[PDB]
């Protein structure tokens, strides 16, 4: 099912995932286009985290549904 | 250099934050004001008040 991502940039990325993918696999799919680790991406679901050990079932994200991604930067 | 920034750029993150879950413009702020204007923290630092 595909799914969209919001970045803060006003971009909306398209994925494919299944119900049974891990938040951590959906970080990977974002990684290999975008580059951004994966411990740095935070996808954000009505103003909820999602943690790396959960499912998409685990927030009941459905088909065309629409997470936010954001980065918190370190700097020192 | 330059005169001013955009005061109005503050009303562009604020929809960013509305979309997600949060809808406290008053919330959004005062996180704004702590941090320069600095969408990346404000965010982060919402969901660490509402992450259970």
């Amino acid at each position: 099912m595909q799914i969209f991502v919001k970045t803060l940039t006003g971009k909306t990325i398209t994925l494919e995932v299944e119900p049974s993918d891990t938040i951590e696999n959906v970080k990977a799919k974002i990684q290999d286009k975008e580059g951004i680790p994966p411990d740095q991406q935070r996808l954000i679901f009505a103003g909820k985290q999602l943690e790396d050990g959960r499912t998409l079932s685990d927030y009941n994200i459905q088909k065309e549904s629409t997470l936010h991604l954001v980065l918190r930067l370190r700097g020192g | 250099g330059p005169l001013g920034s955009s005061e109005d750029q503050t009303a562009a993150l604020m929809a960013h934050l509305f979309e997600m879950g949060f809808c406290d413009r008053q919330l959004n702020l005062r996180l704004l004001k702590k941090h320069n204007y600095n969408i990346l923290q404000v965010v982060t630092e919402l969901l660490q008040l509402n992450n259970n």
